[PDB]
RNA sequence: GCUUUACUGCAGGCUGUCGCUGAGGACUCUCACUCCGGGAGGAGGACACCGAUAGCCGGGCA
RNA sequence: ACUCGUACGGUCACUGAAUCCUGCCCAGUGCAGGUAUCUGAACACCUCGUACAAGAGGACGAAGGACCUGUCAACGGCGGG
RNA sequence: GAAACAUCUCAGUAUCGGGAGGAACAGAAAACGCAACGUGAUGUCGUUAGUAACCGCGAGUGAACGCGAUACAGCCCAAAC
């Protein structure tokens, strides 16, 4: 079985959904972790430094 | 390199695990104020999945049901008392002390009231030899002389489910069959059948260790293997 | 003349002496079973506490808290780092045992705010420490002209920003002359070189 | 080679002509108190240390003479350059 | 990326020493500390564990 | 974690059903045991040094090594004349 | 970067953990040490200066006192009784 077109046919989980504190699609819903905010893993927004250049 | 399969052991993942959910019970003794008083009745003979060995259902004298670690003989209907002064009977559990010398035991306890830690296979048995007021030397099945304290409690006999290793596995299925029920990563691939990236021994053009198998007591795990430190190998000399 | 309190200096100057060494081996066979932070009704040595800053008064805080003793708990590089980046065993951390206990004290008493701390001893596994803690919120410190500074919106978490006399010292601020180039006004604003 | 223990040579201290006894120069002990043993057990951390990381360099496959001219008037010593020398011993 | 008796180091193991740590070159004890016991209490015991330092081994890793 | 486990166990390796068998070598390397003697760090201790300190030397000496022994179904070896 | 590279350098930089404010931090000498019959809390700016100091004494790294400015402000406990 190739890893390519025929690999794609099993992909019917639901796991990013809808968020209920950010709005974004990224509430991993077998997590139940949010990959954008990080609701369900931390009280305070999920914010990186390395989400802009360094001087920026 | 990576980290080698005894290094992936500890971790205690999935594959590593034991399955505790699907085993019955933890063979402990029946922790008496002291006397005597306490007897039971066997009521059935079950199948445990952790030993391969049977157990006994047993239920006391205040009515406690409780499964308890069978020796050789012991069926249903049977009675077997547990304390001090109890019947030197095949079967019965009491301390050291009050085990007359020269009998077969078995679920002999290291520190006493622990519930019993050595001698617990099929069919082995821990021979108690010598008496004093301090010590109780008790032959393990290692053929180590163990000196422990004669307040240690221990079940008279030898553990049932004897000669088992004595019939061969013949198939490949029937030992899958048996390490699904351990905590065992089984097919055992050989190191020398490895990349160098993997194990100690793995590499090479043709299959052979690449140092020699006998590794210092001091060394680190993830250099640890083949002969631990071994007094001696082979079987001739 | 002497006051009483002059008794209890001159017994810790040497806490492996005399009636002090007895109660301590006594005192640390409870505090070795008790938490991590507890709460104490009276400091174990009223001269330090007065000295610096309690007052047996409505919202003053003292509590007790046990840090493991040594160098860092520090985990070995799992990416490629040079000789002398390569170490985990002789490296120690930059604040000391009693920085940790005044921080972890602030932590389990979110309203308060830490006045000041001082040493009560250690066996050979961990160290002890007394936080004297004050409530910023009781008008019994509100109106107090000694302790009402630590009121303001800018004493907010002091212990957590190094404002402690313990974070002050660790910080290299002691001397104001030679040696302290790149200590004052910060560490942060001499670019880390402290 | 052989070379003479008592000779008439010049002595640039007396500023005159005088025997002179030849004696091989004796390594003094170090004291360990010197700034580059300070440097060593300052600079020297985790990981290597540089130039203390550093192990002694091999030899040449003959040494010069490391030689003291001792006056016999005045006792002061004086050095010399030293030649090439397989083995240098003394006569008398 | 990989190897090793390449160079240099880093974990880890072993071992001495100092702290915890106490009473009377071999020994006794019990009170810290450890473990077993539901408990009473039992085993062990100034050792072990832990913190520190030193010597050896140390491609397990950089 | 192994472990609701205890040597008829389970960990670490090698060989690869059955059948007939599996010789010789422990010098090197490895592992392990022993060791009169030698070598072996720091602390404490002694000498010198310094009104103190740096420092130099000595005494004792752990593991380890030297040395001896065991071991090849341990790495491996089984030739020239 | 050092024309390799280990100390060094990049750099206490990137990045990470915790926290405050409208600004933070510092701050009224157990200071300085143009050694004085002198200065007089603290930041910051200009300079002192690529000076002193560091450094496979290689590549590189790098202050301060003072001075001129800005702005100025000095106080409270513990204890004695
Ligand atoms: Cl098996
Ligand atoms: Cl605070
Ligand atoms: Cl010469
Ligand atoms: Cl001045
Ligand atoms: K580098
Ligand atoms: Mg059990
Ligand atoms: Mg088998
Ligand atoms: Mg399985
Ligand atoms: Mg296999
Ligand atoms: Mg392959
Ligand atoms: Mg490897
Ligand atoms: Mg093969
Ligand atoms: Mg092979
Ligand atoms: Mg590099
Ligand atoms: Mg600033
Ligand atoms: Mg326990
Ligand atoms: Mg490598
Ligand atoms: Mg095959
Ligand atoms: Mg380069
Ligand atoms: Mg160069
Ligand atoms: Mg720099
Ligand atoms: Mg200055
Ligand atoms: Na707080
Ligand atoms: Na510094
Ligand atoms: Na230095
Ligand atoms: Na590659
Ligand atoms: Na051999
Ligand atoms: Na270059
Ligand atoms: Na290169
Ligand atoms: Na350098
Ligand atoms: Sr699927
Ligand atoms: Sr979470
Ligand atoms: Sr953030
Ligand atoms: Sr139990
Ligand atoms: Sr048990
Ligand atoms: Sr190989
Ligand atoms: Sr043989
Ligand atoms: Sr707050
Ligand atoms: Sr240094
Ligand atoms: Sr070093
Ligand atoms: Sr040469
Ligand atoms: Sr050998
Ligand atoms: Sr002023």
């Amino acid at each position: 079985t190739g890893a390519g077109t025929p690999s794609q046919g099993k992909k019917n989980t639901t796991t990013h959904t809808k968020c209920r504190r950010c709005g974004e699609k990224s509430y991993h819903t077998k997590k139940k972790v949010c990959s954008s905010c990080g609701f369900g893993k931390s009280a305070k927004r999920r914010d990186y430094e390395w989400q802009s250049k360094a001087g920026e | 390199g990576r980290r080698i399969q005894g290094q992936r052991r500890g971790r205690g993942t999935s594959t590593f695990r034991a399955p505790s959910h699907r085993y019955k019970a933890d063979l402990e003794h029946r922790k008496v104020e002291d006397g005597d008083v306490i007897a039971g009745t066997v009521v059935d003979i079950e199948h445990d999945p952790a030993r391969s060995a049977p157990v006994a259902a047993v239920e006391f004298e205040d009515g406690d049901r409780r499964l308890i670690l069978a020796p050789e003989g012991v069926g249903v209907g049977d009675e077997l008392q547990v304390g001090v002064s109890a019947e030197i009977a095949p079967g019965n559990t009491l301390p050291l002390a009050e085990i007359p010398e020269g009998v077969p035991v078995c679920n002999v306890e290291s520190s006493p009231g622990d519930g019993g830690k050595f001698a617990r296979a099929s069919g082995v048995n821990a021979q108690l030899l010598t008496h004093d007021r301090n010590v109780a030397v008790v032959k393990l099945p290692s053929g180590e002389m163990k000196r422990l304290d004669p307040q240690c409690r221990a079940t008279i006999g030898v553990v049932a489910g004897g000669g088992r290793t004595d019939k061969p596995f013949v198939k490949a299925g029937n030992k899958h069959h048996k390490m699904k029920a351990r905590g065992t990563k089984w097919p055992n691939v050989r190191g020398v059948a490895m990349n160098a990236v993997d194990h100690p021994f793995g590499g090479g053009g043709r299959q052979h260790p690449g140092k020699p198998k006998s590794i210092s007591r001091n060394a680190p795990p993830g250099r640890k293997v083949g002969d631990i430190a071994s007094k001696r190998t082979g079987r001739g000399g | 003349a002497r006051s009483a309190y002059s008794y209890i200096r001159d017994a810790w100057k040497n806490p492996g002496d005399g009636q002090l060494a007895e109660l301590q081996w006594q005192r640390q066979q409870e505090w070795r079973n008790e938490g991590a932070v507890e709460r104490i009704e009276r400091p174990t040595r009223l001269d330090k506490a007065r000295s610096q800053g309690y007052k047996a008064k409505q919202g003053v805080i003292v509590a007790r808290v046990s840090v493991r003793k040594g160098s860092a708990r520090k985990r070995r590089h799992k990416a490629g780092r040079r000789s002398k980046r390569q170490g985990v065993t002789r490296i120690t951390r930059r604040k000391d045992i009693q920085r940790v206990a005044e921080e972890r004290a602030s932590r389990t008493f979110p309203n308060l705010r830490v006045l000041n701390s001082y040493s009560v001893g250690q066996d050979g596994r961990q160290k002890w420490h007394e936080v004297i803690l004050i409530d910023p919120n009781h008008p019994a410190i509100q109106n107090d002209d000694d302790l009402s500074w630590i009121c303001a919106d800018d004493q907010a978490d002091r212990v957590f920003r190094g404002l402690t006399g313990a974070g002050r010292r660790n910080r290299g601020l002691s001397g104001k002359g030679k040696g302290s180039e790149k200590t004052r006004p910060s560490l942060r604003s001499n670019g880390g070189k402290g | 080679m052989q070379m003479p223990r008592r000779f008439n040579t010049y002595c640039p201290h007396c500023n005159e002509h005088q025997e002179h006894e030849v004696e091989k120069v004796r390594s003094g002990r170090q004291t360990g108190m010197k700034w580059i043993d300070r440097q060593r057990e300052r600079n020297s951390g985790i990981g290597n240390d540089g130039k203390f990381s550093k192990v002694p360099g091999g030899d040449k496959p003959t040494k010069k003479t490391d030689l003291k001219y001792r006056c016999g008037e005045c006792g002061k010593a004086h050095l010399r350059e030293g030649w090439r020398a397989g083995r240098l011993e003394f006569q008398e």
